């Protein structure tokens, strides 16, 4: 069932006053959680690289393959400088 | 305890900051750490690279010809697969096929290598006479 994923999101400009909580399905794609973020919060995946842990993460493999597991687990959301 | 998925992240997200500030993509520093896991990558792309896109480009020369290889080509297969050397060379015999196919009427294949597989800078080059 879905997880609360901890997102912090991390800009070119960034030294901690933003960060974002988001229920996902450890089996729905990065690609999903992409456009999540897109409706969700605003931002284009074209700018969006997600890093969860030691991995810059492709847009095809799951969540879980990162992976997310637990809740509260964090992830983070560099956006590019377009 | 224990979440050092935040730590891992952190750093990542730390070398990302760095490339993309020194004019690096993030694809550039994580394909650098995946393949040989430099501690810099920013050291690495311009001290151990060369001679990598060189292999994928001789492996992908050597696995379909005559369809030679370019830098650019070889580079951009390398960085479209994260590192991965056997899907980079892969995706590079793949796109060049695609780029022959593309052209209109040619087969021509120095067109291709001489403008990084440009397909409309080698389709412009090579209208010539």
């Amino acid at each position: 069932g879905p997880i609360r994923l901890q997102v912090t999101l991390e800009d070119a400009a960034s030294a901690s006053s933003a960060h974002v909580a988001l229920q996902v399905h450890p089996h729905c794609t990065v690609a999903a959680l992409q456009e999540q973020v897109f409706s969700e919060l605003g931002f284009p995946p074209a700018v969006q690289r997600w890093v969860i842990g030691r991995c810059l993460c492709v847009p095809e493999r799951s969540l879980a393959s990162y992976g997310v597991r637990q809740d509260g687990d964090p992830a983070f959301l560099y956006l590019l400088s377009a | 305890r224990q979440d050092k998925m935040r730590e891992e992240g952190l750093q990542l997200v730390s070398m990302i900051r760095e490339g993309e500030a020194a004019g690096a993509c993030p694809e550039e520093i994580f394909s650098a750490l995946q393949y040989s896991g430099t501690e810099v990558p920013l050291q690495w792309l311009r001290s151990e690279l060369p001679y990598v896109l060189e292999m994928v480009a001789e492996l992908a020369g050597q696995q379909d010809p005559g369809l030679a290889f370019s830098c650019q080509e070889a580079r951009r297969a390398w960085l479209d697969r994260h590192g991965n050397l056997d899907e980079a060379v892969e995706e590079c015999v793949r796109t060049r096929r695609r780029k022959v196919q593309e052209l209109q009427s040619l087969g021509s294949l120095q067109a291709l290598f001489q403008h990084g597989g440009d397909v409309s800078r080698a389709l412009t080059e090579l209208q010539r006479q």
